[PDB]
RNA sequence: UUUAUGUUUU
RNA sequence: CGCGGGGUGGAGCAGCCCGGUAGCUCGUCGGGCUCAUAACCCGAAGGUCGUCGGUUCAAAUCCGGCCCCCGCAACCA
RNA sequence: CCUACGGGCAGGCGCCGAGGGUAGGGCCCGUGACUGGGGCGAAGUCGUAACAAGGUAGCUGUACCGGAAGGUGCGGCUGGAUC
RNA sequence: UGAAAUGCGCAGAUACCGGGAGGAACGCCGAUGGCGAAGGCAGCCACCUGGUCCACCCGUGACGCUGAGGCGCGAAAGCGUGG
RNA sequence: CACCUCGAUGUCGGCUCGUCGCAUCCUGGGGCUGAAGAAGGUCCCAAGGGUUGGGCUGUUCGCCCAUUAAAGCGGCACGCG
RNA sequence: UGCGAAUGCCGGCAUGAGUAACGAUAAAGAGGGUGAGAAUCCCUCUCGCCGUAAGCCCAAGGGUUCCUACGCAAUGGUCGUCAGCGUAGGGUUAGGCGGGACCUAAGGUGAAGCCGAAAGGCGUAGCCGAAGGGCAGCCGGUUAAUAUUCCGGCCCUUCCCGCAGGUGCGAUGGGGGGACGCUCUAGGCUAGGGGGACCGGAGCCAUGGACGAGCCCGGCCAGAAGCGCAGGGUGGGAGGUAGGCAAAUCCGCCUCCCAACAAGCUCUGCGUGGUGGGGAAGCCCGUACGGGUGACAACCCCCCGAAGCCAGGGAGCCAAGAAAAGCCUCUAAGCACAACCUGCGGGAACCCGUACCGCAAACCGACACAGGUGGGCGGGUGCAAGAGCACUCAGGCGCGCGGGAGAACCCUCGCCAAGGAACUCUGCAAGUUGGCCCCGUAACUUCGGGAGAAGGGGUGCUCCCUGGGGUGAUGAGCCCCGGGGAGCCGCAGUGAACAGGCUCUGGCGACUGUUUACCAAAAACACAGCUCUCUGCGAACUCGUAAGAGGAGGUAUAGGGAGCGACGCUUGCCCGGUGCCGGAAGGUCAAGGGGAGGGGUGCAAGCCCCGAACCGAAGCCCCGGUGAACGGCGGCCGUAACUAUAACGGUCCUAAGGUAGCGAAAUUCCUUGUCGGGUAAGUUCCGACCUGCACGAAAAGCGUAACGACCGGAGCGCUGUCUCGGCGAGGGACCCGGUGAAAUUGAACUGGCCGUGAAGAUGCGGCCUACCCGUGGCAGGACGAAAAGACCCCGUGGAGCUUUACUGC
RNA sequence: GGCGAGCUAGCCCUGGCCAGGGUGAAGCUGGGGUGAGACCCAGUGGAGGCCCGAACCGGUGGGGGAUGCAAACCCCUCGGA
RNA sequence: CGUGGUUCGUGGAGCCAUGGGGGAAUCUGGGCGGACCACCGCCUAAGGCUAAGUACUCCGGGUGACCGAUAGCGCACCAGU
């Protein structure tokens, strides 16, 4: 029966993507403590073009 | 008239609908003067702000005309008398001798191929409009300004008027469509006849579905709620009210005045 | 401007 | 037997708190008006206050028991 | 089978057919817990609507109301007494 | 009103004057009168329109009377929708 | 009453499957009778076996229909999820 | 700093156990091959399964899974020589397909501007934003693997430059246009399909017959200009002009004059077209596939025929159906040895994607998971039709453990003597019915329905006669609808598959619809419709501190809130209390005004404190109104010439004492009320009564046709529900081979009875019984497992909810 | 204080999908009817939160599954279409 | 007047700050010494800057009655994997 999971790369770059971080100070923070833990992605891994 | 339907369904039994052999040839609305896009949405930035709104057949914005003073003493000719779908009332189409072209809220008995005008001048004939100032006392006229200049707001719903009931000063005593008696100033704008469709009343949906399609969706009582979500909510084994009936979000919905109390505007009202 | 009623049969 | 209210001329109600005398409408009896009855008018009679005990100087009245009456309660199980 | 055999008969099949069966309707009669009013039956109860102007003139179609008669509104008739 | 009481009124009533709003009915004329098939119809004006009478003796030539059904009208109350 | 069990002893009724007690419903044996016979009443012995099918209600139970030799009462965590 | 316990924590290894399972019951068998090893890999043949798919092509998402070589430790539920796995090498080719150097949608963002303690929130233009608009490629051939991408053929787009011809050229600005709904549709076509006695073709004559107008296979694809058949779109002049935020010669409006017709001018679709290209069966080869020939293949007639194309076609309807650019036109600056337009020619054309999976072993579900996933194609025959059903092409599959055996038991199926609901909470389940044609059809009804009512008959095949329709001709064929007659066969003709059981009678809800994703689909919500109430428009109301926004680009026939809930007939009385509404008085009432009068301190001027009258809002008080506002709508006693009963009366209270209509009910406690009906028998059901514990009128009252996977009662039909079981089938269970879990587990050398014991003993006492160990089975016990009881209490534990609790906002 | 509407609910913009049967509203045309009408009858027409029924959307009853194929599945049946 | 700060929770409540209202003076001016008044004293508001002593440890170094791979950082090992 339909999941949760429904895959599509549109949304993932729109919703957790880098530049979407960038706008809300929220987001800003995110990339802070990501980087500051030394995550070695700092926003989900996304694709094609 | 309007239209009943042998009953070869439930609800197409008491089914009844507009009667629009008023209507001139329509069918394509009139692009230029007129259609906008209509931006449909029920709820202002991002939440909703109205109950049960939505869904309803998409709509194309004919763009009225409520300034008349516009063209003063410039004549027109009516085209057409069309099917507007935001609102209750028919839009006449009018050729101005300018070539210019306005819709205008089509009242009673006007009809098709007579000269329609407005300003000071202004036969007091159906279909033209004047300031208040110039209309005799007692006519019963339309789509009336509330302050000069601002345009139409009073009396533009199907088969709504109002009354010229009296002057003073510059301002004259108008019955609106409420029965209200206020005064407007007499600069204001107005156009003789009353606004026609008004067998609009007496439409019978006729089922649930007819609501949706003018957008409206299915409302739901308080007592059928829970006290979260209502004054209204809980008990069940239904319940009266157990307090005076209230709205969701809990002021008395029987008999409790709105109006705000110190309000300019209450100096120059007078009825109910 | 206070009244209602009169047992059955000859 | 849980909690509350009650028992007063023939009927229906007061009077009980706070003590001391029992009052109202109807009904009853006697007399009037009427040809007569009722209505109407003038007079009168009638209650130990459910019951036993207690309290007091005095108990329908305050207190306790028993007998009846009405109302409410009997939930989780 | 009989022949007086291009036949008749027995026999076979078929139509229709009394009726029987299955199914659904229509009319009439009887009957039924209960229920509605009606007629009739010397001296039971409540009132007094009508007959005299009936003590609110009556009656009337309708509507509403009321233990009951009735009452009231609307209009109508005189089959209403009274100067 | 029989007499009263309810009601209303010192939060300024009733009585009086000026202004406005709205609905209904049309005093005098008006008659014991007129019109209409009936129910019914009454301020004034205009439009549309029915019946009816009189004068003339001109035209049709019995084309008439009534009328089961049918159809239409039908006071008041009453009902539906809107006012 | 509150003793084991609240870090769980699933709770009515039915169904299936029984098993046991006897204070016996039937059948066997008896005494007494207000036991003529037949048929009963009542007590004693006796637990081997037997102890019906329906209508009603979730019902147990009752009531009712039709039968029967009889349509027994109980216990078994109101036996048995 | 010493561990045995904390359902402790981390780890390792045990127990159950060679036990359950090995993931759809579509299904397999054999021969050959490879190899150390083969049920499992390859190849052949036979068998079975999909076929509106389990085939094919897109889009998502995945991201090497693609092809090949060499491999088998692990992954594979067994095996593996195989693989989607290991290693390695290769493989994705575009001006025309998609996307971008185009457009705009919601939304987003956001010069101006507005707002906000900061962060930040709004917001016109603009900008971003697509499966919408716009835009030029068709057929075939090639690779192990890409192809509208390479190749071949035929065909087009834009940009730059240049010639020639033409024209007032010129835009982000004006105007046109783009440009739009739903249902139903016409004519002509195309895809697609069927037939052919015609054309082409390897071959074939068995097994009794057939050398035949036999069987079998195939009889196309694309194509510029021109042409033809369809169809779309469009009037042509002139004059006036004050409108289209400048200007237009354009558009708009007014008046004349021509056409009125596609005539024309166009633009599409289809046909034809130079030419190019394909091209079966079968047989021969070799697979691991593909290749030779069949061939110089043929390449045609007829029919059926779209939901596709002509497309902006038409008709009807109401709920009234995007935008922007491309495009055309108009003009403005400007510029007019520019420019733009048309034709020809040459040159110039960039970035990304392109493998493979894609209803699934490659995506979402920890799995090679019986689930989930949008668009297109989806052949043939028959059955009324169809995408349904059965068989079947192409193509693809037999589902990654097997072999046996033929027990109980389970699951899924088939049949059943007599009976036929006796089963049970209940006909739960399963039976019955079942498609089409015709006959036929009641109460009631809102006249539509109820209706598929009910209940019947027909249904195959054969020969003969015969009526219409479509194409063709006004004809033959071929299609399509039928009609009549005479026969044949079986138990049976919708001969298999798909395909209602029906009636009567209550309750609730009018109806279609909505809901507790994962125990409730309902009598609950919603619903048209009725009432009340608010709201004059910068409306009320809602979201927001605000700006702003929704309401609404609406305006009282509108919008918010509330109840009620189609429709029918109705909806009574009480305004004392509460709420709301009205009330220019009066009472109270805060700050503030006001200061009679008092106090501290100074020598004093003073400074500084209290502070009574009095004047001061709303609110409350107070007076009124209000019920489709919250709400409420009595008690005792008596009375009739038989008795009963009480139309009648008395009295007490109230704001008023429940009207109609209903009533043992979705409500009735007593209760299985009483009576009637149904039944042999009826705690339910139906009709009554009324003594209504504790109906009653918009938390509506009482009814209502129709409707209902709602809930109740009854009958017919028919049945394995049952008396009451039996047999049978298949998947398991069982035995053998391969792989091999789980909760649970203080340790165990783990019996019965009568006792005892913390009151229910394998474990204590007495006695009884009992050789050691298993396997298939049933569940009485181990107060068996699981979950630190959800009930209950307890904790001055917590949370959601309410209000005339307190206190605040 | 952040993160979430790739599940789910509502809404907004933009596309798509619904085999095939059945019933046969209005309106039209004609006929009758009338003073004119209402109206009646035919034929045509093709309306509907109309009917049957695939796809598609559901989740009614039952059976199975319950360390499942599945942390909601499977079969039969059933609702809309 | 409304609040904050101080030990000061309205308290006899000053001091410093200040949202609102009113609203001066320039040495004989002004604030303060805990309501107010007098006296006596302190100090000069409504502009600004100013090293050092102080805080911390991403970083390097030296030490340890600090751990010694279930310890010690989560990571002694290609771990914020
Ligand atoms: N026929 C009488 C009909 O019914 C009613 O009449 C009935 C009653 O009203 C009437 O009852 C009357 C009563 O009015 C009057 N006030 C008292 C009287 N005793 C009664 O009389 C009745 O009862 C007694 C029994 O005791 C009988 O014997 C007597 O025959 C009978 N009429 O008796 C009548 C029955 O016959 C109407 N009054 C009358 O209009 C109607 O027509
Ligand atoms: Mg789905
Ligand atoms: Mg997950
Ligand atoms: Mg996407
Ligand atoms: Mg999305
Ligand atoms: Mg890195
Ligand atoms: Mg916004
Ligand atoms: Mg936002
Ligand atoms: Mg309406
Ligand atoms: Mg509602
Ligand atoms: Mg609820
Ligand atoms: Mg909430
Ligand atoms: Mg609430
Ligand atoms: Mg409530
Ligand atoms: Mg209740
Ligand atoms: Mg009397
Ligand atoms: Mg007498
Ligand atoms: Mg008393
Ligand atoms: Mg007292
Ligand atoms: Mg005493
Ligand atoms: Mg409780
Ligand atoms: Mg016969
Ligand atoms: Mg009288
Ligand atoms: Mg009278
Ligand atoms: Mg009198
Ligand atoms: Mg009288
Ligand atoms: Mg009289
Ligand atoms: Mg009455
Ligand atoms: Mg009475
Ligand atoms: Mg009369
Ligand atoms: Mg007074
Ligand atoms: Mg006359
Ligand atoms: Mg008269
Ligand atoms: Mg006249
Ligand atoms: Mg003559
Ligand atoms: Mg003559
Ligand atoms: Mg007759
Ligand atoms: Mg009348
Ligand atoms: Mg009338
Ligand atoms: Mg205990
Ligand atoms: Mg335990
Ligand atoms: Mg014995
Ligand atoms: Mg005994
Ligand atoms: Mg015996
Ligand atoms: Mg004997
Ligand atoms: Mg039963
Ligand atoms: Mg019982
Ligand atoms: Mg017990
Ligand atoms: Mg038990
Ligand atoms: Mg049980
Ligand atoms: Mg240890
Ligand atoms: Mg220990
Ligand atoms: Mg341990
Ligand atoms: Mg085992
Ligand atoms: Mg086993
Ligand atoms: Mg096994
Ligand atoms: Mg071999
Ligand atoms: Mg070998
Ligand atoms: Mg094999
Ligand atoms: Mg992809
Ligand atoms: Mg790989
Ligand atoms: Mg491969
Ligand atoms: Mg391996
Ligand atoms: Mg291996
Ligand atoms: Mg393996
Ligand atoms: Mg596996
Ligand atoms: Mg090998
Ligand atoms: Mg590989
Ligand atoms: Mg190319
Ligand atoms: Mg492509
Ligand atoms: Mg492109
Ligand atoms: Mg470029
Ligand atoms: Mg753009
Ligand atoms: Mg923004
Ligand atoms: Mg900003
Ligand atoms: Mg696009
Ligand atoms: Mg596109
Ligand atoms: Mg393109
Ligand atoms: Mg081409
Ligand atoms: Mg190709
Ligand atoms: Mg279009
Ligand atoms: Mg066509
Ligand atoms: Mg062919
Ligand atoms: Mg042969
Ligand atoms: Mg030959
Ligand atoms: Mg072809
Ligand atoms: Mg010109
Ligand atoms: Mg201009
Ligand atoms: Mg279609
Ligand atoms: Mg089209
Ligand atoms: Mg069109
Ligand atoms: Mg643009
Ligand atoms: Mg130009
Ligand atoms: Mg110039
Ligand atoms: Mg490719
Ligand atoms: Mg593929
Ligand atoms: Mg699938
Ligand atoms: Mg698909
Ligand atoms: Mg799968
Ligand atoms: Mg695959
Ligand atoms: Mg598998
Ligand atoms: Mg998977
Ligand atoms: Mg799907
Ligand atoms: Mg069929
Ligand atoms: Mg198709
Ligand atoms: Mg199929
Ligand atoms: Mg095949
Ligand atoms: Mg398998
Ligand atoms: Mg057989
Ligand atoms: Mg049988
Ligand atoms: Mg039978
Ligand atoms: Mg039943
Ligand atoms: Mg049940
Ligand atoms: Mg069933
Ligand atoms: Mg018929
Ligand atoms: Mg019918
Ligand atoms: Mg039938
Ligand atoms: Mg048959
Ligand atoms: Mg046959
Ligand atoms: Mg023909
Ligand atoms: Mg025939
Ligand atoms: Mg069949
Ligand atoms: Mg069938
Ligand atoms: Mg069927
Ligand atoms: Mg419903
Ligand atoms: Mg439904
Ligand atoms: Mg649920
Ligand atoms: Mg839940
Ligand atoms: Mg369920
Ligand atoms: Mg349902
Ligand atoms: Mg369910
Ligand atoms: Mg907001
Ligand atoms: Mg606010
Ligand atoms: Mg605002
Ligand atoms: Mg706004
Ligand atoms: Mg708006
Ligand atoms: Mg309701
Ligand atoms: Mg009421
Ligand atoms: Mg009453
Ligand atoms: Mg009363
Ligand atoms: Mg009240
Ligand atoms: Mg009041
Ligand atoms: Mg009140
Ligand atoms: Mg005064
Ligand atoms: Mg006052
Ligand atoms: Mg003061
Ligand atoms: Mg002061
Ligand atoms: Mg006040
Ligand atoms: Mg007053
Ligand atoms: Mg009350
Ligand atoms: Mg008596
Ligand atoms: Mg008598
Ligand atoms: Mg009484
Ligand atoms: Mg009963
Ligand atoms: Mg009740
Ligand atoms: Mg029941
Ligand atoms: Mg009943
Ligand atoms: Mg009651
Ligand atoms: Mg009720
Ligand atoms: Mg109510
Ligand atoms: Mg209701
Ligand atoms: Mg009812
Ligand atoms: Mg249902
Ligand atoms: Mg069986
Ligand atoms: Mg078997
Ligand atoms: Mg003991
Ligand atoms: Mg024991
Ligand atoms: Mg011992
Ligand atoms: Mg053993
Ligand atoms: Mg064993
Ligand atoms: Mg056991
Ligand atoms: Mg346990
Ligand atoms: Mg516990
Ligand atoms: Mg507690
Ligand atoms: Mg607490
Ligand atoms: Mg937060
Ligand atoms: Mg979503
Ligand atoms: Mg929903
Ligand atoms: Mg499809
Ligand atoms: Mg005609
Ligand atoms: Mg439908
Ligand atoms: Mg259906
Ligand atoms: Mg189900
Ligand atoms: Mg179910
Ligand atoms: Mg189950
Ligand atoms: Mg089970
Ligand atoms: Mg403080
Ligand atoms: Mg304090
Ligand atoms: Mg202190
Ligand atoms: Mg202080
Ligand atoms: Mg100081
Ligand atoms: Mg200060
Ligand atoms: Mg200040
Ligand atoms: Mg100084
Ligand atoms: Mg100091
Ligand atoms: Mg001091
Ligand atoms: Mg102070
Ligand atoms: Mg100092
Ligand atoms: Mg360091
Ligand atoms: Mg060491
Ligand atoms: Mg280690
Ligand atoms: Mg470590
Ligand atoms: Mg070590
Ligand atoms: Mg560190
Ligand atoms: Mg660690
Ligand atoms: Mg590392």
């Amino acid at each position: 029966m339909k999941r949760t999971w429904q895959p599509n790369r549109r949304k993932r770059a729109k919703t957790h993507g880098f530049r979407a971080r960038m706008r809300t100070p929220g987001g800003r923070k995110v990339l802070k403590r990501r980087r500051q833990k030394g995550r070695w992605r700092l926003t989900p891994a996304v694709r094609k073009r | 008239a309007v239209k009943k339907f042998k009953p070869y369904t439930p609800s197409r039994r008491f089914m009844t609908v507009a009667d629009f052999s008023e209507i001139t040839k329509t069918e394509p609305e009139k692009s230029l003067v007129k259609p906008l896009k209509k931006t449909g949405g029920r709820n202002n930035q991002g939440r909703i702000t109205v109950r049960f709104r939505g869904g309803g057949h998409k709509r194309l914005y004919r763009i009225i005309d409520f300034k008349r003073w516009d063209k003063v003493g410039i004549p027109a000719k009516v085209a057409a008398i069309e099917y507007d779908p935001n609102r209750s009332a028919r839009i006449a189409l009018l050729h101005y001798v300018d070539g210019e072209k306005r819709y205008i809220i089509a009242p009673d008995g006007l009809q098709v191929g007579q000269q329609v005008v407005a300003g000071p001048d202004a036969p007091i004939q159906v279909g033209n409009a004047l300031p208040l100032r110039f209309i005799p006392v007692g006519t019963v006229v339309h789509a009336v300004e509330l302050e000069p200049k601002k345009g139409a707001k009073l009396a533009r719903a199907a088969g709504t008027s109002a009354q010229i009931q009296g002057r003073e000063g510059d301002y004259v005593i108008l019955r609106l469509p409420s029965g209200e008696l206020r005064k407007v100033h007499g600069e204001c704008y107005a156009t003789v006849g009353a606004v026609g469709n008004a067998d609009h009343k007496n439409i019978v949906l006729g089922k649930a579905g007819r609501s949706r399609w003018l957008g409206r969706r299915p409302h739901v009582r308080g007592a059928a709620m829970n006290p979260v979500d209502h004054p209204h909510g809980g008990g069940e084994g239904r319940a009266p009210r157990g307090r005076p009936p209230a709205s969701p979000w809990g002021w008395q919905t029987k008999g409790l005045k709105t109006r705000k109390r110190r309000k300019p505007s209450s100096r120059f009202i007078i009825a109910r």
